[PDB]
RNA sequence: AGCCAGGAUGUUGGCUUAGAAGCAGCCAUCAUUUAAAGAAAGCGUAAUAGCUCACUGGUCGAGUCGGCCUGCGCGGAAGA
């Protein structure tokens, strides 16, 4: 499960998400997973997400995944008044914004990608389309 | 040729006639004789050789027995006793287990005077080398 | 039958498997093998 | 062999370029050479087509403003974010 | 699309486990007769099986298929 393994500060404040995604075209295989929606993906969602696309394609080909969860996630538990200092580390999240290409694959048919690519859009809470590779 | 009328295969080697442990309860019953699986059974087996499995035809219109006339012996039965193993495909393809000739089975493969495919001798024979490739033997055509 | 509001998966489960649009919800015939049976909906209100 | 059909813009600048892909028309610019850069306006859907084939990023193409004739060779693309579309086209003289 | 056909032979497939005859799982995925016919498609299983299809010959006779940009809608939708 992807995490930074260490930082320059515990925890970031929480900003905002506004503008269009970088690293657009499939860069690195034959075939992307691409972002359509804004928002935030979680460690454990990028896992959810490649374990089944690489369950899909029998450990075959080869796999990319293009976004890293670097943004601390703080959450308040019950029966906490507000303030009295910032909540603790509890996730980590990628902010996706639309345009991200997020899993590459490469190695396998076109077909298969998209069964895997179909698979992982499952467990992602954003809008994803299916990307190939371009000259250009 | 015609219809559905009584025909089932399952035996293991004809230098036996009858044998218990393979089938036994199941080889006959719509009017086929177990007991009888004899007269017939060597009725071309001991006027040439005892281990070669031929299996063959039943018929039964309404009868109490049945006749059937043999064919020839399966391709399968020439790859232990006359080129390479018994233990068949062994580990079928992680090695390529043992190897056969272009001259073995070509032969004996073109003895069959009621068996395979093809006008060509040859046709019918290369068809032969696909079944010793079931068991993951080599080529040395 | 079984209700589900998706059919993608339920739709294929069979040869004989159709989908049609009785009153206005999707059902999912097979009159075959009924146990493949589905409906995307539940009534009015 | 791939013929374009494009017109000068008339205009340019964001308002405008947004105006021209709001009208199933995209933005594109001829530059290259001793002559001075011409901006020009393509139809989207014809030319989405044109580019789909691998030939189109390689060959010689031609592109028609008053039935005057520019070779030039494809040379960068802007892609929308996301959708299968195109927002501009770099274009060099060949 | 529909309906008539066929769907044959190496091969009852060798072989991994107690059957196996595509009949479970791993291995490969060869081969002939042809009009095509997968060492399989999945129901089924004492072994047969006895189903249909994948694919092709006939019949009909002019359309048919499903991806793309997009508009409005459908279902998703239970509370005192
Ligand atoms: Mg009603
Ligand atoms: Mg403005
Ligand atoms: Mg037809």
């Amino acid at each position: 499960m992807l995490q930074p393994k260490r930082t320059k500060f515990r925890k970031m404040h929480k900003g905002r998400n506004r503008g269009l995604a970088q690293g657009t075209d499939v860069s690195f295989g034959s075939f992307g997973l691409k972002a359509v929606g804004r928002g935030r993906l979680t460690a454990r969602q990028i896992e959810a997400a490649r374990r089944a696309m690489t369950r899909a394609v029998k450990r075959q080909g080869k796999i990319w995944i293009r976004v890293f969860p670097d943004k601390p996630i703080t959450e308040k538990p019950l029966a906490v008044r507000m303030g009295k200092g910032k909540g603790n580390v509890e996730y980590w999240v990628a902010l996706i914004q639309p345009g991200k290409v997020l899993y590459e694959m490469d190695g396998v048919p076109e077909e298969l990608a998209r069964e895997a690519f179909k698979l992982a859009a499952a467990k992602l809470p954003i809008k994803t389309t299916f990307v190939t590779k371009t000259v250009m | 040729a015609k219809k559905v009328q009584a025909y089932v295969k399952l035996q293991v080697a004809a230098g036996m006639a009858n044998p218990s442990p393979p089938v036994g309860p199941a080889l006959g019953q719509q009017g086929v004789n177990i007991m009888e699986f004899c007269k017939a059974f060597n009725a071309k087996t001991d006027s040439i050789e005892k281990g070669l499995p031929i299996p063959v035809v039943i018929t039964v219109y309404a009868d109490r027995s049945f006749t059937f006339v043999t064919k020839t012996p399966p391709a399968a039965v020439l790859l232990k006793k006359a080129a390479g193993i018994k233990s068949g495909s062994g580990k079928p393809n992680k090695d390529k287990v043992g190897k056969i000739s272009r001259a073995q089975l070509q032969e004996i493969a073109q003895t069959k005077a009621a068996d395979m495919t093809g006008a060509d001798i040859e046709a019918m024979t290369r068809s032969i080398e696909g079944t010793a490739r079931s068991m993951g033997l080599v080529v040395e055509d | 039958m079984k209700v589900l509001n998706s059919l993608r998966t339920a739709k294929e489960r069979h040869p004989d498997c159709q989908i049609v649009k009785r009153k206005g919800r999707l059902y999912v015939i097979c009159k075959s093998n009924p146990r493949f049976k589905a409906v995307q909906g539940r009534k009015k209100k | 062999m791939f013929t374009i059909n494009a017109e000068v813009r008339k205009e340019q600048g964001k308002g405008a370029s947004r105006r021209l892909r709001a009208a199933n028309k995209f933005p594109a610019i001829i530059y290259g050479g001793k002559e001075a850069p011409l901006a020009i306006e393509l139809d989207h859907d014809k030319v989405m087509n044109m580019q789909a084939k691998a030939e189109f990023y390689s060959e010689v193409l031609t592109i028609v403003v008053d039935g005057k004739e520019i070779k030039v060779k494809a040379q960068d693309v802007q892609r929308h974010p996301y959708k299968p579309k195109l927002q501009h086209i770099d274009f060099v003289r060949a």
